[PDB]
């Protein structure tokens, strides 16, 4: 007669199941707790409930899809999808202005005390907690222990509870299976090393990524739109390699330890983390600038942090190109003088040769001997410097009379 | 006992679904709303469970052979072998041809290519081919420079167009992966390089006729290539460059979105909205198929090239060319 009756009889017993034709999985819901079994599972639970094990299993068939902003169920195209998003009880929590103030304590002490990054994050952490989407940013917390980024992961941890992943390592990425992307809006990774690959690069694309493939044990590869937002807490260690022009990492060093503050008592710990109620009804209650969400901004500890990634021999191009002597004297170019490599007139014509962009090799080589500590040739800084980096072409010009083999500058 | 041994097929057609059994996979597949699944038995069974109320231990439907022959029609039959198809055109693929490309989105291309009509008209004449013809190119596109030059966007627009036929920032990371379903069905595949080289095993890629695609759960499988191959890389080379090379075309671009004229907030989302736009463009390009595996060697590959290439080599090349200036 009735192709759902079981559907049926078991929603009247408060428990939603169907076929998940993409996952070829039976799943099922109760109480907020999606579960995905197999067949016989499944057999054994309804027996239990109704008492007869039926040959056929008379469900629908959905696709179980992690949308947090869509309904309990839709129908794009064609096809019948089921959520697997059930919002936490701290999600579902009413408006206010107010962030309880042991917590707001703790945020100050975290980002120096600096509004401008602070409420930046605020606001980050507000549009990933209403909006529920991929911010396409992610924060670094550097700096020692004890500075409350644990703390700030275990307050989250408990709003987000299901949605959050906490303390990934690099281990569990080196794990073949990877659910800590499943139906996750917020992914934090631990990096404990001394380090000086730097295998959370791959994260790097996460970050930005439409979808991901997820697999996971017993479970078939499946690709799912990507709900990720990423956060980093580190030794000192840099976790990945920062481009200088980088758009997806805000970086925050912290070496505020908590211990060593005023307001901080024994129950401070355990207060902060009770008010994360407090805080999610704060970030709730937050009026979000959607432009502010994907900023980046060039901290302080971004910019060291670059400045020693980058390559030494691009550092030296880039103030051959830019004819900035500058660079090379805050860099200890003087010392030629000092050495007696090079006479006052000379030292003349070297500096002129930087700025104007037009270079002799034996300046060449003078310079770039200078800087690195050791002689390179010619040969050497065309190939590793100038060749690379487009610095410029190997010419003749003659100066004074004679004709020169020198690096033209553009 | 059966009177027909395709009733079932004939059914679920009645009701918009299409159920096959593939002999090569060994996996039934089905079909609805351009949606390709392929299921083990039992999850068929419990599929028209639901839609016809009856669970018939012998699944009725034809045996053919899945394949993702995009100009090919829904079905076919080479030798005597019926075959059919995986490709399913998505929205923006289907979509009325235009000479005038969204004036937002010829800001980005113009942006990333500094400019440079030769190159840049180069590009679209390659994407209109992949977009119209459908095929391998035998040619790719590496996009280098600093971040927020827009290469990102240009895979989102992309990605965009193409939806389940391009894949979008494959690592190195997933090549390591033992599967490698970012290549099966994939008309476009871009990688990122992060790195500051696993990635030559693509050289061959852009190339070669047909791939093998392990995927889990189902059997490793050969399959016409159809993949074209875009880079985004960070100053870092991500390929060994032979001096002589035919497969990569090379793009430096440093010109970051965020310090022209033209950038307002509203211009990252205004792009991708025009989408359809460009769609609509790219189908309208009357294509030089004699171009479209074209490479040139820019500035930036010569650089690359240079730098690759061993200094033996080049003193070499310098006693043999008698060449003093060197
Ligand atoms: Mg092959």
């Amino acid at each position: 007669k009735d192709p759902l009756w079981l559907y049926k009889v078991l929603l009247t017993k408060g428990i939603e199941v169907w076929f998940d034709i993409k996952l070829e999985k039976y799943g099922i819901k109760r109480n907020n707790r999606v579960d995905y079994i197999a067949k016989s599972s499944l057999q054994q639970i309804v027996f239990e409930i109704i008492g007869k094990t039926p040959k056929n299993i008379a469900v629908p068939t959905y696709i179980g899809a992690y949308e947090p902003s869509k309904p309990e169920k839709w129908e794009e195209e064609g096809i019948k999808y089921i959520n697997l998003f059930k919002p936490t009880p701290l999600m579902k929590v009413k408006p206010v202005k107010e962030m309880p103030e042991i917590v707001k304590n703790l945020l100050l002490n975290l980002f120096d005390y600096d509004a401008k990054s602070m409420g930046l994050f605020i606001n980050w952490l507000a549009f990933i907690y209403q909006y529920k989407e991929r911010t396409g940013v992610a924060w670094i917390f550097m700096g020692k222990q004890g500075t409350g980024k644990g703390l700030l992961v275990d307050l989250l941890k408990k709003i987000f509870e299901e949605h959050m992943s906490s303390n990934i390592t690099d281990a569990n990425l080196d794990s073949q299976f990877n659910p800590y992307l499943y139906n996750k809006l917020i992914v934090h990774l631990n990096e404990v090393s001394a380090d000086n690959m730097l295998v959370k690069n791959r994260l790097k694309t996460w970050i930005t990524d439409e979808t991901l493939y997820i697999n996971r044990k017993n479970m078939k590869e499946v690709e799912i739109k990507n709900f990720c937002n990423f956060i980093i807490n580190s030794n000192e260690t840099i976790p990945v390699d920062i481009e200088d022009s980088d758009r997806r990492f805000n970086v925050i060093e912290c070496n505020n330890v908590l211990k060593e503050q005023e307001w901080w008592t024994t129950e401070s710990y355990q207060e902060i983390l009770n008010n994360a109620e407090g805080f999610a009804k704060y970030l709730a209650g937050i009026k979000v600038d959607r432009s502010k969400v994907n900023e980046v901004v060039m901290s302080e500890k971004k910019k060291a942090i670059v400045e020693t990634t980058e390559s030494v021999l691009k550092q030296i191009a880039k103030a051959l190109t830019d004819r900035d002597i500058e660079w090379f004297l805050d860099n200890g170019l003087e010392g030629v003088v000092e050495k007696n490599i090079v006479n006052d007139f000379q030292w003349e014509e070297l500096q002129e040769a930087i700025t104007t962009g037009v270079i002799p090799n034996k300046y060449l080589m003078i310079i770039v001997e200078q800087i690195l500590g050791d002689s390179k040739t010619i040969t050497w800084i065309k190939r590793n410097i100038i060749t690379p980096y487009q610095v410029g072409e190997t010419t003749v010009v003659k100066m004074a009379g004679k004709p020169i083999r020198a690096i033209v500058v553009g | 006992e059966e009177k027909d041994p395709l009733w079932l097929y004939k059914v679920l057609l009645t009701k918009g679904i299409e159920v096959w059994f593939d002999i090569k996979l060994e996996k039934y597949g089905i079909k609805r709303n351009n949606r390709v699944d392929y299921i083990a038995k039992s999850s068929l069974q419990q599929i028209v469970f639901e839609i016809i109320g009856k669970t018939p231990k012998n699944i009725a439907v034809p045996t053919y052979i899945g394949a993702y022959e995009p100009s090919k029609p829904e079905k076919w039959e080479e030798e005597g072998i019926k075959y059919i198809n995986l490709f399913k055109p998505t929205p923006l693929m289907k979509v009325k041809p235009v000479k005038e490309m969204p004036e937002i989105v010829k800001n980005l291309l113009l942006n990333l290519f500094d400019y440079d009509a030769k190159s840049m008209g180069l590009f679209i004449n390659w994407l209109a081919f992949i977009y119209q013809y459908k095929e391998r190119t035998g040619v790719a596109w590496i996009f280098m420079g600093k971040q927020g030059t827009g290469k990102g966007l240009l895979v989102d627009l992309l990605k965009k167009i193409f939806e389940e036929h391009m894949s979008s920032n494959i690592t190195d990371a997933n090549l390591d992966s033992q599967f490698n379903p970012y290549l099966y069905n994939k008309l476009i595949v871009h990688l990122n390089e992060v790195s500051a080289l696993v990635k030559n095993r693509l050289k061959t890629w852009i190339t070669d006729e047909t791939l093998y695609i392990n995927r889990k759960n189902m059997k490793e499988v050969e399959i016409k290539n159809f993949c074209n191959f875009i880079i985004n890389s960070n100053e870092t080379i991500p390929v060994d460059i032979e001096d002589s090379d035919r497969r990569f075309n090379v793009i430096e671009c440093n010109n970051v979105l965020k310090e022209q004229e033209w950038w307002t907030t509203e211009s990252y989302q205004e792009i991708l909205n025009n989408a359809e736009g460009f769609a609509k463009y790219l189908a309208g390009i009357k294509v030089d198929r004699s171009k479209v595996n074209e490479v040139v060697m820019s500035e930036k590959k010569k650089a690359i090239v240079e730098t690759t290439e061993s200094v033996l080599k080049q003193i070499a090349k310098a006693l043999t060319d008698r060449d003093i200036e060197w």
